[PDB]
């Protein structure tokens, strides 16, 4: 379990970093950041800051043998969301809400809205510095050839 | 209890109280010429009738006629080392060592299964002072070590 404040706990008890054993292994190099690493081909890293995310990298071994809200990685985009029984979904949220890990969860819909119209004074803030991206004096203007 | 006494018997014949022809006499009791199958036993004490059960150590016995048939239950066994150097084996066997080096104290004979290691070495002055020191575990296909 890694929780969002550090606390990586195997078994309802909490571990010490590193822990190194035969069929995988969690590392901590930076406080913010958790790497682990399986025998499997699975790796995982846990971005702690400023808000957590969590990038996953396969083998191309497993290539058409995973299920989940990750696809099922098989060079085409268009069954992605395939659902485990059978057909095609047409929205993000149709196709995800047959992923539940609880039962006792509510369906989610979409949301045809832009946050940036319903909020003017985080318009001009979020335009002023997500442009940073975009123009060249910058040193992001290095990556915009690929 | 002492059956079959006539067939060891290096003595002539006089007069006396005897028994008839079977019924042999009750000697843990204190009846007389009994018949066979009425010959209550007996444990450190207590006079069990010829039909009570027991549970002693390892096994569980019924009072037969004057014998008793006993039938094997489950039970582990226990290596000990005790002291610096005082082994006792799983079948009793207690003997003293006094080693300088990392001993094999328990392993699995198929391929994998498990190694129990354990340092004896000079704890005092001479070597005759010896003690534990560091125990060993080569558990999960022998590729975990504790
Ligand atoms: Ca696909």
């Amino acid at each position: 379990v890694f929780k969002s404040d550090g606390s990586v706990l195997l078994n309802q008890l909490q571990v010490n970093l590193p822990h190194v054993t035969a069929s995988f292994s969690v590392f901590r190099p930076s406080s913010y950041h958790i790497m682990v690493s399986m025998a499997i081909g699975v790796r995982l890293q846990v971005q702690l800051a400023p808000v957590m995310q969590l990038f996953v990298t396969l083998d191309q071994a497993s290539q058409g043998q995973v299920q989940g809200l990750c696809g099922n990685f098989n060079g085409l985009e268009g069954d992605d969301f395939k659902t485990a029984s059978g057909l095609v979904e047409a929205t993000g949220a149709g196709f995800a809400n047959t992923w539940k890990a609880q039962s006792t969860c509510h369906d989610k819909l979409d949301w045809l809205d832009d946050p940036c119209s319903l909020n003017i004074e985080s318009a001009n803030y979020a335009e002023h510095w997500c442009s940073l991206l975009k123009k060249t004096e910058t040193p992001f203007g290095r990556c915009h050839s690929a | 209890s002492h059956l079959e006494v006539s067939s060891l018997c290096e003595e002539h014949r006089m007069d006396g109280c005897f028994c008839p022809e079977g019924t042999v006499y009750d000697d843990i009791g204190d009846s007389g010429c009994v018949p066979v199958s009425q010959c209550h036993c007996r444990l450190h004490g207590h006079l069990y009738t010829p039909g009570q059960e027991i549970t002693n150590d390892c096994e569980q016995c019924v009072c037969n006629a004057g014998r008793w048939v006993c039938k094997d239950l489950p039970c582990p066994g226990t290596c000990a080392l005790e002291g610096g150097s005082h082994i006792t084996t799983f079948d009793g066997k207690t003997y003293t060592f006094h080693g300088d080096c990392y001993y094999v104290l328990a392993k699995g004979d198929h391929n994998d299964s498990y190694a129990l290691l354990g340092e004896l070495a000079p704890c005092g002055s001479t070597d005759k002072q010896t003690c534990l020191k560091t125990v060993v575990l080569l558990a999960d296909k022998k590729k975990n070590a504790v």
